[PDB]
């Protein structure tokens, strides 16, 4: 029976497809670690893929994945208790340290780049000609943390030029240097721009970055980390 | 147990319900009030299935059923025999599914992210209550609910629907299924662009969000672009179960002739009605 | 409340987005079309350019052509009165020859001959489109992913309107051109193999239709609630994998104990997709040619 024949034969194929799969997607974070950063005993029934590897336009070099794995970045985390599977306590502060909903990535210390080698994300300041198109422009509004009390003002907005979008606010604070804060982490109303995440008093902890008109991946994983471990750790000063 | 790069994100915190209690994980997965709420729904709910395999009297995967009231009980409880386990079943399904949606939601402010996730899922839990409990007990009966069987849920649908005629007619299924064929195609085109961009010709190196912008312009005259079209996958695929739920919550309530005849409406309309010739005249 | 990210606050634009170059024949580019506010709010605001070409107009004239036929067809069932045009829309149907043609184009037009011209319309006009994926693709420098992909979309159609019909020996088989009638025929064919959801194939089929809706709503989701991060860049993160990539691999890891990478999601999207017409395709490719009644079939596997 023909029939018979094609469903047999899909299901052998669909058992093959299903470990094709789960191997392409243990292309990172494998192997297996114990909570000390040594490899675990078991690896469970799937095998690593075979390497490959990706040009990266730019002269950027290549990624070879599985390759050798590390954080590349110390890691401000203690046990809380003598077996494995409990929490891991900060050891400082979680916002300064980066560890928790506060996480950031040891990513290329070099800003994106769009198809023609140019950086990706610029202030519409230096984006010709870049403007607002719809919406309330934010640009000039106060800006309000969860303590309902004011951290600085919109000075710009750093923008996707390959993909026209607006991706930061740029925050000018009380001290005059800026902060970038990600255009998905504020509320953008008719009067003020309002953070949930953070209260005012953590505006002048958000990472800085080192080049006034770029920002680089490594960057863009400091601040973003930092604003959303906010959520978690500013939750005391927060009343809404 | 642990991925190369998990450790930093296992902190303490986010958790609704009991603190520090349950706040910790078993190989992958995470526990918290919500995993052992989630488990003692689960094992009630499968022990209770079993129990109702016993009183069926079989093991079978294919033939294990378990049918809600017969209609004559209306609304009110059945022997479980009868019914009854069907009932506490269906109670289990949805602690365990509300319990998932919830101990997601922890997940979610552990890890400093959106709510996206368990608010889509609830969607799908939302589709399921329309047939197992809004429906019936607008229609005055849970019989009219699906039994949890693998074909005799079919069996379900088929007569169901062939109570209406034929279902295809039923302009909010229209939608839905619309919504369906329109996500699949989104789909498939999300995951081929991406991976076309990735995995460019031997040798070459890896394309950007620009040469996705610009296949898709070259090819439709049109790109949604990356935000939107995780916004669209989304968008659709809640829609078509947005639209699967109406489709069946009016349908034995305010619509119980066969669907077909709802199409009458448009056709009787005073100034083409009598007008003669074409298919309906 | 938060914001969600669901439409954009701030819509920012700069000039008009001519695309990458690399082997593209620039000639055959239009210019832009408009910019849709509307649009951008929930995308991009751009519209165009498009690219033009041989096939391109090869492909567009034969879906023109197919559409007309089937329309003028339409009329002629409407007597030519607009109002019964409208009123009869969804009823009307173009429908195939006889059985007792078989497979010749010896037909009359009005009694078949003129859905094989809207047919044939049709597959010059999906194969040259397919040419267009695989070449705009190919243009660019990119896999060939897309065109794989609508291969399998390709698959369904012709084994409903070609190759079924070719096996069971005439194109009585094929199913007809119309909104209301197209239904018909779907409920006909289930009723007359013995009920399709004792056909295998069907029932993958819908396990995969609806798992593109789980799936899509899981990764939708998932990039939405991690875009906080800039997870939406996907290209970057399978190349220099960033927190957004992690936070949504221990989402999931977390719930259900394993979890994808940035680009390997990927590849279960485009699996999940592709396998929805396929699985269909050999399912109604077997009907009527080797089972004539999956009841039946189910009673023996055999
Ligand atoms: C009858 C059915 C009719 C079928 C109709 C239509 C089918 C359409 C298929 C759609 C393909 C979409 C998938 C996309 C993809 O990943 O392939 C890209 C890839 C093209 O890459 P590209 O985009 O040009 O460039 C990017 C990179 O260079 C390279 O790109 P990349 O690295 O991203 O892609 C590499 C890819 C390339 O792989 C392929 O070529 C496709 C493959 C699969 C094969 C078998 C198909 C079976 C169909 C179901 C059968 C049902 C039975 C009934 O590798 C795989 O994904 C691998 C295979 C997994 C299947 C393993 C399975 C099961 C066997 C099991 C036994 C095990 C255990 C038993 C217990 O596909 C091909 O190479 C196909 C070439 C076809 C040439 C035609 C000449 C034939 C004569
Ligand atoms: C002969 C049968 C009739 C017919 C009768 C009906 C009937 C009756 C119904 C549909 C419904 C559907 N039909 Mg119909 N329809 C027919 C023809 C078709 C055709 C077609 C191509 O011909 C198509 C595409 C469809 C498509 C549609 C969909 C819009 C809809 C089903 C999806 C859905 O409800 O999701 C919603 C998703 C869910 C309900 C799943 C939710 C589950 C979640 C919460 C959890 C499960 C978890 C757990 C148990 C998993 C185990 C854990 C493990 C570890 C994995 N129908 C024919 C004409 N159709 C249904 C509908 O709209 O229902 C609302 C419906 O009731
Ligand atoms: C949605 C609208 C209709 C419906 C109409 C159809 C039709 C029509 C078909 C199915 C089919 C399926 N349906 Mg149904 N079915 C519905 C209600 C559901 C519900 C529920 C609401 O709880 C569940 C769990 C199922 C589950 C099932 C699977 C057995 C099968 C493949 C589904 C799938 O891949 O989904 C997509 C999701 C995934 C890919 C995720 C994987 C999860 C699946 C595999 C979970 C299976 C759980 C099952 C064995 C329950 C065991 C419970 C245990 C005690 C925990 N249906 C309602 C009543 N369903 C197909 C079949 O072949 O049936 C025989 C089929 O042709
Ligand atoms: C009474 C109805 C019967 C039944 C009869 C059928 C029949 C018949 C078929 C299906 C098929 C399917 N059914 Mg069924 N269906 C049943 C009940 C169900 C139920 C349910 C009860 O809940 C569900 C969910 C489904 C689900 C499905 C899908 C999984 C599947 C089609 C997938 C697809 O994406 O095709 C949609 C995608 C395509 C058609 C491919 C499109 C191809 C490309 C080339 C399009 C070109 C168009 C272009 C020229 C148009 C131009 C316009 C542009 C905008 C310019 N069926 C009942 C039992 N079902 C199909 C299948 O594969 O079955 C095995 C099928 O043939
Ligand atoms: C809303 C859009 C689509 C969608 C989205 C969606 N589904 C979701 C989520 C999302 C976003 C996830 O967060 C969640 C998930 O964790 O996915 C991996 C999930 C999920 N969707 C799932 C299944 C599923 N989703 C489906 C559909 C859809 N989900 C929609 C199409 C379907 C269909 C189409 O039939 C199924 C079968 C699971 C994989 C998962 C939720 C798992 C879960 O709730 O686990 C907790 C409960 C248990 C471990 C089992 C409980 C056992 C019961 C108490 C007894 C069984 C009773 C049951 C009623 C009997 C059914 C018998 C059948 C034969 C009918
Ligand atoms: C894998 C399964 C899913 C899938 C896959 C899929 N479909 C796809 C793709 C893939 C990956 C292709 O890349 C291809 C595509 O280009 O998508 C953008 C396609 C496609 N699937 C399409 C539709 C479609 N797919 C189907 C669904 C599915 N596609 C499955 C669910 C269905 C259903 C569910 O019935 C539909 C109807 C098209 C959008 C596109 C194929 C386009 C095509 O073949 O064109 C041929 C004909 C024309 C070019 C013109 C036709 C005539 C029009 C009626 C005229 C009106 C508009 C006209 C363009 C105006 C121009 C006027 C000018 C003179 C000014
Ligand atoms: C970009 O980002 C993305 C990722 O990452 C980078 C991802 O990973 C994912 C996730 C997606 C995948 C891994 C792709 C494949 C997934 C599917 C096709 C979805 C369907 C899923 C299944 C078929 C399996 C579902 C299995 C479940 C739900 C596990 C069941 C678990 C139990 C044993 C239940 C009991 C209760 C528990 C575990 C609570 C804990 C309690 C105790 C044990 C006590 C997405 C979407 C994504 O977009
Ligand atoms: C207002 O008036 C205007 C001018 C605007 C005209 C209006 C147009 C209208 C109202 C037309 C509407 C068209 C409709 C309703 C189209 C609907 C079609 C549907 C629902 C299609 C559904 C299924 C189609 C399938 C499965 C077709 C399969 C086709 C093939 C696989 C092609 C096979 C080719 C054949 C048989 C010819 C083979 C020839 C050779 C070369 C050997
Ligand atoms: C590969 O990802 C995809 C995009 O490519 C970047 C798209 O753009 C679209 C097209 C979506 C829309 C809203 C078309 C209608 C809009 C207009 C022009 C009126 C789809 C489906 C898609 O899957
Ligand atoms: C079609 C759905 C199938 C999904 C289940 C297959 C994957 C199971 C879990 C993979 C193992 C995770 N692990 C051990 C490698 O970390
Ligand atoms: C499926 C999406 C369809 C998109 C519609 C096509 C819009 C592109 C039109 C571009 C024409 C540019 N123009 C008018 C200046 O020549
Ligand atoms: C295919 C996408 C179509 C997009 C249409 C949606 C428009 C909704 C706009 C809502 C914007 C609300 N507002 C004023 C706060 O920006
Ligand atoms: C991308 C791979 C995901 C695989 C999902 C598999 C779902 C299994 C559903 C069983 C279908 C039952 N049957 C008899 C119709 O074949
Ligand atoms: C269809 C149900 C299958 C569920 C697939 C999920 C399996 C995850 C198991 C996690 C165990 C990992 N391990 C082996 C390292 O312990
Ligand atoms: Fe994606």
């Amino acid at each position: 029976d023909l029939a018979s024949l094609a469903i047999y034969s899909f299901w052998i194929f669909l058992a093959g497809l299903i470990y094709y799969l789960q191997t392409e997607n243990m292309r990172e974070g494998y192997p297996l670690e114990n909570e000390d950063g040594t490899p675990a005993a078991n690896q469970g029934p799937f095998p690593l893929p075979k390497p490959k590897t990706f040009i990266l336009p730019h002269g950027r070099g290549t990624l070879t994945v599985p390759g050798p794995e590390s954080e590349d970045r110390p890691i401000a985390l203690a046990r809380t208790a003598v077996s494995e599977g409990f929490p891991h306590a900060p050891t400082g502060d979680p916002m300064k340290d980066g560890v928790g909903p506060a996480s950031w990535v040891a990513r290329r210390d070099l800003p994106e780049l769009d198809g023609h080698g140019h950086n990706k994300i610029k202030p519409m300041k230096a984006a010709a000609g870049f403007h607002v198109s719809a919406g309330k422009n934010p640009i000039g509004l106060p800006v309000r943390g969860c303590d309902l009390e004011i951290a600085g003002k919109v000075v710009d907005i750093w923008v996707d030029i390959p993909e026209q979008m607006a991706r930061f606010l740029e925050v000018e604070l009380k001290d005059g240097s800026t902060r970038l804060l990600p255009m998905q982490m504020v509320k953008v109303q008719s009067n003020r721009v309002h953070v949930n995440a953070l209260s005012s008093d953590l505006f002048a902890g958000i990472p800085t970055i080192k080049s006034p008109t770029e920002v680089t991946l490594l960057e863009e994983d400091k601040i973003c980390g930092y604003v959303a471990g906010g959520l978690m750790y500013a939750a005391p000063k927060r009343k809404s | 147990a642990l991925l190369s790069f998990e450790r930093k994100y296992r902190v303490p915190g986010g958790t609704l319900v009991g603190g520090n209690l349950f706040d910790f994980w078993v190989g992958p997965f995470y526990v918290g009030f919500f995993g052992v709420a989630t488990f003692f729904f689960a094992a009630l709910g499968i022990i209770l299935i079993a129990w109702s395999a016993v009183l069926q009297g079989t093991w079978n995967p294919q033939l294990i059923s378990v049918y809600p009231p017969a209609l004559e009980y209306g609304l009110g409880g059945a022997p479980l025999a009868k019914g009854g386990l069907w009932q506490i079943i269906t109670i289990c399904a949805t602690g365990a599914f509300v319990s998932w949606a919830l101990r997601e939601v922890e997940i979610c402010r552990k890890l400093g992210i959106g709510y996206h996730i368990p608010f889509a899922f609830a969607f799908a839990i939302l589709a399921y209550l329309t047939l197992v409990l809004f429906r019936p007990v607008m229609m005055g009966a849970w019989g009219y609910a699906f039994p949890y069987g693998i074909w005799t849920h079919l069996d379900w649908v088929s007569n169901t629907g062939y109570t209406y005629g034929n279902f295809h007619y039923n302009p909010a299924h229209m939608i839905a299924i619309s919504f369906f064929f329109t996500n699949a195609l989104a789909l498939a085109l999300h995951g081929a662009l991406v991976l076309s961009a990735a995995n460019p010709e031997k040798g070459k190196e890896m394309r950007t969000p620009d040469h996705e912008d610009t296949f898709f312009r070259d090819l439709v005259g049109y790109s949604i672009g990356t935000l939107g079209i995780h916004r669209l996958g989304l968008l659709l695929s809640l829609s078509a179960v947005f639209f699967s739920a109406l489709c069946m919550i009016i349908t034995g309530t305010i619509w119980f002739d066969q669907w077909v005849d709802w199409w009458q409406w448009w056709v009787k309309l005073p100034w083409w009605a009598n007008i003669p010739g074409g298919i309906n005249g | 409340a938060e914001y969600q990210n669901i439409f954009s606050q701030v819509q920012v634009r700069g000039p008009a987005d001519l695309g990458m170059t690399e082997d593209v024949n620039l000639a055959n580019r239009s210019g832009v079309g408009p910019f849709s506010t509307l649009l951008g709010w929930f995308g991009n605001a751009q519209l165009g350019p498009i690219y033009l070409g041989s096939l391109g107009v090869l492909s567009l004239f034969s879906g023109l052509m197919w559409f007309f036929t089937i329309g003028i067809w339409f009329w002629y069932q409407a007597g030519w009165n607009p109002a019964v045009f409208l009123r009869d829309l969804f009823f009307f149907s173009l429908e195939p020859p006889a059985p007792e043609y078989g497979l010749s184009f010896a037909a009359p037009l009005k009694e078949g001959g003129l859905w094989l011209i809207a047919s044939f319309f049709m597959f010059v006009a999906v194969w040259s489109w397919w040419g267009r994926t695989y070449l705009r693709a190919q243009a660019l420098g990119m896999g060939k992913h897309t065109a794989w992909a609508f291969l399998s979309a390709i698959w369904l159609w012709m084994v409903l309107g070609f190759i079924r019909p070719i096996l069971m020996g005439s194109w009585s088989e094929a199913v007809p051109y119309g909104i209301f009638s197209h239904l018909d025929w779907t409920n006909n064919f289930s009723l007359v193999h013995g009920n399709l959801f004792y056909n295998p194939f069907h029932g993958l089929s819908i396990a995969f239709l609806y798992g593109s809706a789980l799936l899509f709503a899981m990764h939708g989701a998932t990039i939405l609630a991690v875009s906080r991060f800039g997870g939406e860049r996907e290209l970057e993160q399978i190349a220099d994998r960033g927190t957004a990539a992690e936070r949504a691999a221990l989402f999931w890891r977390w719930t259900m104990g394993f979890n994808a990478t940035m680009e390997g999601i990927h590849r279960w999207a485009i699996w999940m997709a592709v396998l929805v017409t396929l699985t269909g395709g050999i399912g109604i490719l077997l009907s009527g040619t080797v089972v004539d009644n999956w009841y039946v079939w189910g009673q023996n596997h055999g």
